């Protein structure tokens, strides 16, 4: 355990910052999906009627 | 100061409204009805328009030929039009031919034959009208605009109706429509020009006394529309001119923002490259458009109905690579109604409107149309003094407040027709309805 700490002394801080990053990034991923779908819905919902000239 | 509009009622509830002008020698008399295509359902859509055709196809007494002769002998003409909420049938004649014309109108409205033979004959005429409105680009654009803005609602239907209904309209449904809707409490007999009010009331008692009253008489101009932000694109690369309309939900006739919406509409105003004065107009949009050649024309509108309206602009342009600029600058001028307008623009537009609202009424038909429209939408003729007061009460604060709730960041209905490849998708147009800098 001690030598593992010596090799990677940032370990404890790194993992706690990782937890914060995971949470924020996940939330932003969810919101970016909502916002993409919101903006794209006029394209996805488009309908056509063709009357051959 | 114009002569007073006199108004009387009959017992059935028919209103008679008149404005005499002893300086003219002609008179416009007619019947303004508070009914139109909106009163149809989806099955009889087109009935109101169909009836307008058959009204001139012969009555219980006079045949079609006799009808023609009678009007020709009077010397003037008859005219009729059906809209979404209003039907009009009028007669322009000489001063002393007014009793004849009232008699003819009463006859075609109350005692029309609606013979199966005539129904069948008109069914082809009206079918042909479906394939010839296609040319009237402005009408095409505005019919699609209503269809999309009021999606699957009565205001969204066309007046002509679908092809299917035209082939299946019977004399029964025609008779039912006009019996339910053309009731005395929904009708106004209007005279303008060389008419005596007292003479007109006598003629009304003689000809329109046996009109049915409706079971539940509501006041004149009594109506829920749910506007849909949406677009219709009718791209046609072979047309040289693009026609584009953009609208938001506007105001009804009796809205408290009625005049504020008219003032806002006048700040943007109209433009036409063919008119010599248009390059010098005060409107900011007009200056941008003329300096950059962005359009052949634009026309601001504020159309009202009993319970809703559409407020927007209609553009025509040959500049097919700068349609984006045209629409961009138009919506940026609308943004300024929320962010920037001050007493400068507002007082200017009020000045222009104070005159405009009076100027419009420059002949007997225009006056009759004004009386009839006001009586069927408001239940009264609003005097120029009242109109001058309502306009004076519009402040810059009112315009900004109105624009911030009606235009700013709101859904639009958008119709484009013609070479509209340069018109961006819905989102990019609708994003111009606000300013990120504000
Ligand atoms: C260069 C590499 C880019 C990748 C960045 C991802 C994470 C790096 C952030 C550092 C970090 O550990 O932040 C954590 C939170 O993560 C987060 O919440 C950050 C994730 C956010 C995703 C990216 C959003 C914009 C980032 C890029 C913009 C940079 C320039 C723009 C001005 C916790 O750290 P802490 O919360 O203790 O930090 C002190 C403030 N309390």
């Amino acid at each position: 355990a001690f030598l593992t700490w010596a090799a990677e002394p940032e370990h404890d801080e790194r993992k706690k910052l990782g937890l914060k990053a995971i949470i924020v990034i996940s939330a932003m991923l969810g919101l970016s999906v909502y916002i993409k779908k919101f903006k794209w819905s006029p394209i996805k919902n488009r309908k056509f009627i063709y009357n051959p000239p | 100061v114009s002569p007073k509009t006199r108004t009387s009622n009959l017992k059935n509830g028919l209103t008679i409204a008149s404005e005499s002008n002893p300086l003219v020698q002609t008179a416009t008399v007619g019947v303004w009805i508070d009914a139109g295509s909106r009163n149809e359902n989806a099955y009889n859509n087109g009935t109101a328009h169909f009836f307008e055709h058959l009204a001139f196809k012969g009555t219980d007494k006079r045949s079609q030929h006799q009808l023609e002769l009678d009007i020709e002998n009077m010397g003037g003409h008859l005219n009729a039009y059906t809209s979404r909420e209003s039907t009009v049938y009028y007669a322009k004649s000489f001063k002393d031919d007014v009793p004849k014309s009232v008699e003819i109108l009463a006859d075609i409205l109350q005692h029309s034959k609606l013979a199966e033979s005539a129904i069948d004959r008109e069914r082809e005429v009206i079918t042909r009208e479906l394939e010839e409105v296609n040319k009237q680009y402005e009408e095409v654009v505005f019919d699609h605009l209503h269809a999309t803005a009021f999606m699957n609602q009565p205001l969204g239907r066309t007046i002509l109706g679908p092809r299917e209904n035209i082939q299946t309209i019977t004399n029964t449904e025609l008779r039912k429509f006009i019996t339910e809707n053309y009731t005395a409490d929904r009708m106004v007999l209007v005279g303008a020009g060389a008419v005596d009010h007292d003479a007109l009331v006598e003629l009304a008692e003689k000809y329109f006394s046996h009109l049915p009253s409706s079971q539940s008489p509501v006041p004149l101009g009594t109506p829920i529309p749910n506007f849909v932000g949406s677009e219709v694109r009718l791209r046609d690369d072979t047309m040289p001119v693009a026609h584009i309309a953009i609208a938001v939900e506007g105001v009804s006739w009796t809205s408290e923002d009625y005049y504020t919406a008219l003032v806002a509409q006048a700040i943007i105003g109209n433009y036409d490259r063919a008119v010599g004065t248009s390059r010098h107009q005060g409107s900011r949009l007009s200056n941008i458009v003329s300096e950059n050649n962005l359009a052949n024309s634009f026309q601001s509108f504020s159309t009202s109905y009993s319970d809703t309206g559409l407020w927007g602009i209609y553009l025509t342009s040959e500049n097919t690579t700068q349609i984006d600029d045209l629409v961009h600058f138009t919506l940026k001028e609308w943004n300024r109604l929320s962010t920037s307008v001050s007493n400068l623009q507002v007082e200017r537009a009020k000045s222009q409107l104070k005159a405009g609202l009076l100027l419009s009424l420059d002949g007997t038909t225009y006056v009759a149309e004004d009386i009839g429209r006001q009586l069927t939408t408001l239940g009264r003729r609003v005097t120029p003094a009242e109109v001058e007061a309502k306009l004076e009460a519009v402040t810059e604060h009112d315009v900004r407040a109105w624009a911030q709730k009606t235009l700013y960041d709101k859904d639009i209905a958008l119709v484009g027709l013609g070479p509209i490849e340069g018109l961006y998708d819905y989102n990019r147009i609708r994003n111009d309805m606000s300013m990120m800098r504000w």
